[PDB]
RNA sequence: CGCGGGGUGGAGCAGCCUGGUAGCUCGUCGGGCUCAUAACCCGAAGGUCGUCGGUUCAAAUCCGGCCCCCGCAACCA
RNA sequence: GCCCGGAUAGCUCAGUCGGUAGAGCAGGGGAUUUUUAAUCCCCGUGUCCUUGGUUCGAUUCCGAGUCCGGGCACCA
RNA sequence: UUCAUG
RNA sequence: GCUGACUGGGGCCUGUAGAGCACUGAUAGGGCUAGGGGGCGCCUACCAAACCCUGUCAAACUCCGAAGGGUCCCA
RNA sequence: UCGCCUCCUAAAAGGUAACGGAGGCGCCCAAAGGUCCCCUCAGGCGGGACGGAAAUCCGCCGGAGAGCGCAAGGGUAGAAGGGGGCCUGACUGCGAGGCCUGCAAGCCGAGCAGGGGCGAAAGCCGGGCCUAGUGAACCGGUGGUCCCGUGUGGAAGGGCCA
RNA sequence: UCCCCCGUGCCCAUAGCGGCGUGGAACCACCCGUUCCCAUUCCGAACACGGAAGUGAAACGCGCCAGCGCCGAUGGUACUGGGCGGGCGACCGCCUGGGAGAGUAGGUCGGUGCGGGGG
């Protein structure tokens, strides 16, 4: 919603700060491949649980769309394109927890974290609880 | 705060470093790149009661006739609290000119 | 001149009547008092010669100091005054000065405010720092209304020496201002 | 306006650059010139 | 057919030439007067003894001496040529 | 698909000058006229100045850029 | 860059070739007023660009300067 | 001498 | 006429990879709570600034910040 | 779009591209220059008569988040910010030494002299906090000039300096 | 020769902030006055001069405190010169040297020069 943005295209290479733990809720996503996550994947992942799992609980989507994914009008080279042709888009690094549903029961969680994962272009991995904490 | 530092615009050697207090005056001359104070004179603890213009004036002689003890000629004056006047060093024996 | 009236007021009598209410460990701990400033908004300079620079002589002439034109610091478009300069009017009042000025307010003045019930004490908190506003200009025990030309309500603030707000209030309330209760 | 100091009846213009609606006319600086040291250098 | 469907008015081909900025004459560097040491924007390197800072804090010896430098923390990071003998 | 041009009162338009000073006709409302409607006359009033973000003390004014509308091109094969 | 002409009211302008300041329109008031104009009578918004100067007194004359409208001319 | 209609 | 590419020892420079919010911004959940919405008189869900814990992201952010690279000296 | 400046891409020296990303300049300023002397910001908390929720005032916490004419960085209060006084160094001759670069340009420049400014003095001042704000040459103009003056004296016209 | 105080620097927060007590023989400051120099777009508030009647109350100095701050290892990952592979790819793996950042244990309210004045 700010400073100026049409953004490069990085380089998807290695995750140490891309993906710690689970923080919020039980259970998670986790990536298991760098890809370019979409504010529409996030959408239609996110959709596929909260329909999934009916009026359900907490779905926290930790990634956030904050890159603008660039597509020229198909032609030639003149300039950047005219950027977020679906929008934006979370770059997500392997290890990164994506969605973390709280509360619902693990048969809810387990047939809902899958169908996120199948709408997701990234082969992941679903962790149950108990991360990485800090506290005495 | 008196933040003045009319200290490090001196990068001429030989500061000679002035202390206006309520009672005495003290004054020392300092040498930069090693610091290491040379000289000193006190106003009260060497001489005349608290008339504070004239003892000023001769703490000034006492520490000019100080540094020909040693023969330095070429100084700079200092203390960026000083407002420079009636806490005076018009002097001889010292010859920066002051 | 050196003794004012309300000085020896304070120095004769509430000094050792804060002593002997708060207990206190030195005669330096008593709230003493150090700034009575007055200051006046005055947003107006516009076209058709508006000088109003007879306010700082009128304020002069009621305090007993030459008042400063203190210029704009930021610029705003809501009231059309900007770039710095035009107008505000300070006056800071220490010791004597400040001491007759007292006494002038807190006898002649204040005793008149058109209705005047009392001063606000929930002014001061958490500072020594009484600040107090006036409306009218002209309560004050030299100028009538054959000397101005509109109303010229000025604030003043009176500062302490004082920790806290309680302090102040038994400082100001034995000095000669009246409150609100 | 770019405007050069002469030398009162003189020579030695001294070329400076006024900014002839904010003040200007008889634009006097002291100024040292080629010859004859020190004057007093009234513009163009 | 290459039905060539488009064009794009480019905005931002731009750039100023760069200005070979930093230091020249580091730590140890045996230098002459005027030899300019650090040619900066700011004044991230602060002139000590002997180090003049030019016009645009062009810090520059003056005198000959051998380079060395020292971060002051706080006060900031002095450049001053120590003269030989 | 790319240029350049508009957006201002109910509508159609002036505009607004580095930015601070906003209106015109008709329409409108109230009156006056008239048996009554027209027409005419008198009083005002109405607008987030295309949204949005920008530097600005301050934007309708200037800089972008996005949505509708207009005028252009979209050629050589 | 030079060369002309001009700075007179809210606007456009004439000036006894120094001894008085003025039109015309606008604005207002007043008369008639179906409507608005037109018409009629009366007042102004006036340092006559700015100063210096020549004269007894300056819009007038003289120079300087500023804005102001042009005419030509190059333009490396 | 102006001036449209129920 | 051993200075050279290369290397070793020193000394510095720098702000990339990393990483982290100390700043400029974007931010997810919960608590707190200034201005608009529910009838609105005090009033009502993160419909909503700052704080607050917990989360993150950045070529145009850096409290840090290596590998290295550059330069100078002695080899 | 063509030159210049600022970031970034630029891979921790420099430089480095694309019709890559994102902004600016074609100026300004006789104080926004010099020097001497003072003073500290924005913000938030309170408290105060008109006073906007940010006028002005007071008091705390405020180390830089304010300001520096202008875009952006770098910088910066131990001033480069604000105010006051005095002024003209927005000098004339040069300039060791460098930076940079293909040349040409661009940039810094201690120091010496003349002559001044400011300050008691140390010192600082050859424009501005800095990097943009521009233009080789040629041909002319304008002001000086100890230079040339087509036989000679002088002019024309040249040069030189501005 | 040691603590005490005053200036003055160095390292630049391991020494800062906020607390919590102490200091007044001196020193230092607040103070008492504006005649004296010079003062503040107003105000001897600041600056300055005169004083020494009083006081450590502020301010400062010097102690304890870890609350905030700051510093912060050992490790070990990240990253990576250099090499060699897997991966149609996005990229990853091994060896070789370096080796952080955050974090955690903790450390921490100075250390130190120089000249004076004092028991
Ligand atoms: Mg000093
Ligand atoms: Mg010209
Ligand atoms: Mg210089
Ligand atoms: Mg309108
Ligand atoms: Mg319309
Ligand atoms: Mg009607
Ligand atoms: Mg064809
Ligand atoms: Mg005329
Ligand atoms: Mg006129
Ligand atoms: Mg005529
Ligand atoms: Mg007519
Ligand atoms: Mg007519
Ligand atoms: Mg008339
Ligand atoms: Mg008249
Ligand atoms: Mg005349
Ligand atoms: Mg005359
Ligand atoms: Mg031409
Ligand atoms: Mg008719
Ligand atoms: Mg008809
Ligand atoms: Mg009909
Ligand atoms: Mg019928
Ligand atoms: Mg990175
Ligand atoms: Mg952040
Ligand atoms: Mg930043
Ligand atoms: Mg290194
Ligand atoms: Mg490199
Ligand atoms: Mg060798
Ligand atoms: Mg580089
Ligand atoms: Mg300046
Ligand atoms: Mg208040
Ligand atoms: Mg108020
Ligand atoms: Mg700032
Ligand atoms: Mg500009
Ligand atoms: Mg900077
Ligand atoms: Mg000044
Ligand atoms: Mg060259
Ligand atoms: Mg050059
Ligand atoms: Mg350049
Ligand atoms: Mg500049
Ligand atoms: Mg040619
Ligand atoms: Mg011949
Ligand atoms: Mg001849
Ligand atoms: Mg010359
Ligand atoms: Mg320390
Ligand atoms: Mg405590
Ligand atoms: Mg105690
Ligand atoms: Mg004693
Ligand atoms: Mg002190
Ligand atoms: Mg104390
Ligand atoms: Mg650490
Ligand atoms: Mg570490
Ligand atoms: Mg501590
Ligand atoms: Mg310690």
């Amino acid at each position: 919603r700010m400073k100026y943005r049409k953004q490069q295209r990085g380089r998807l290479k290695g995750a140490t700060k891309g993906g710690d733990y689970v923080a919020f809720g039980d259970y998670g996503l986790v990536a298991l491949e760098p890809a370019w996550i979409t504010a529409q994947q996030i959408e239609a992942a996110r959709v596929a649980m909260v329909r999934h799992f009916r009026r359900g609980g907490k779905i926290f989507i930790r990634i956030f769309p904050d890159k603008p994914y660039t597509k020229k009008p198909l032609e030639v080279r003149m300039g950047k394109g005219k950027g977020n042709v679906e929008g934006y888009v979370a770059v997500v690094k392997p290890g990164r927890v994506m969605f973390e549903v709280a509360g619902v029961t693990e048969e809810q969680a387990m047939e809902a974290l899958r169908i996120a994962g199948h709408k997701l272009p990234i082969k992941t991995k679903i962790v149950r609880r108990d991360a990485y904490d800090e506290a005495q | 705060k008196f933040r003045v530092r009319n200290r490090i615009k001196r990068t001429g050697r030989l500061r000679l470093s002035v202390f206006r207090s309520l009672k005495h005056i003290y004054a020392q001359i300092i040498d930069d790149e090693k610091g290491v104070t040379l000289v000193s004179a006190s106003s009260l603890a060497l001489k005349l009661k608290g008339n504070k213009t004239e003892v000023a004036r001769q703490v000034g002689r006492a520490l000019a006739e100080k540094a020909l003890a040693l023969g330095i000629k070429q100084v700079a004056f200092d203390r960026g609290p000083y407002k420079y006047h009636g806490r005076v060093k018009a002097l001889a024996e010292g010859a920066r000119e002051g | 001149p050196l003794d004012v009236a309300l000085k020896r007021k304070y120095y004769e009598e509430v000094r050792p009547e804060l002593i002997r209410r708060f207990g206190y460990q030195n005669v330096w701990e008593v709230p003493r008092l150090e700034k009575v400033v007055i200051n006046q908004g005055l947003g107006e300079a516009k076209e058709d010669a508006r000088i109003l620079e007879k306010a700082a002589q009128e304020l002069a002439l009621i305090t007993g100091q030459k008042p400063a034109v203190t210029r704009a610091k930021k610029s705003i478009s809501n009231f059309k005054l900007r770039k710095g300069m035009p107008i505000g009017l300070r006056v800071t009042l220490r010791r004597d000065r400040m001491w007759i000025f007292l006494e002038k307010l807190l006898n002649v003045a204040l005793p008149r405010i058109r209705d005047f019930r009392g001063l606000n004490p929930n002014s001061f908190d958490g500072r020594g720092n009484y600040n107090l506003g006036l409306r009218e200009q002209l309560i004050f025990p030299e100028i009538t209304y054959d000397m101005v030309d509109a109303l010229r309500g000025m604030d003043i603030a009176v500062v302490t020496t004082a920790e806290t707000d309680e302090e102040a209030r038994a400082l100001l309330e034995l000095l000669g201002f009246p409150f609100r209760k | 306006l770019l405007l050069e100091c002469t030398e009162c009846k003189r020579r030695n213009y001294a070329t400076e650059k006024n900014k002839r609606n904010t003040p200007n006319k008889l634009e006097l600086r002291k100024y040292c010139p080629w010859c004859r040291k020190h004057t007093v250098h009234r513009e163009v | 057919m290459a039905h060539k469907k488009g064009l794009g008015s480019t905005r931002n081909g731009r750039d100023s030439q760069a200005k070979r900025l930093g230091v020249k004459r580091y730590e140890g560097q045996v230098v002459r007067a005027g030899n300019i040491l650090v040619r900066q924007r700011g004044t991230r390197f602060k002139p000590g003894k002997n180090v003049g800072m030019g016009r645009d804090f062009t810090l520059f010896a003056l005198v000959d001496g051998v380079v060395e430098f020292q971060d002051r923390g706080r006060l900031g990071r002095y450049v001053h040529v120590r003269p030989l003998a």
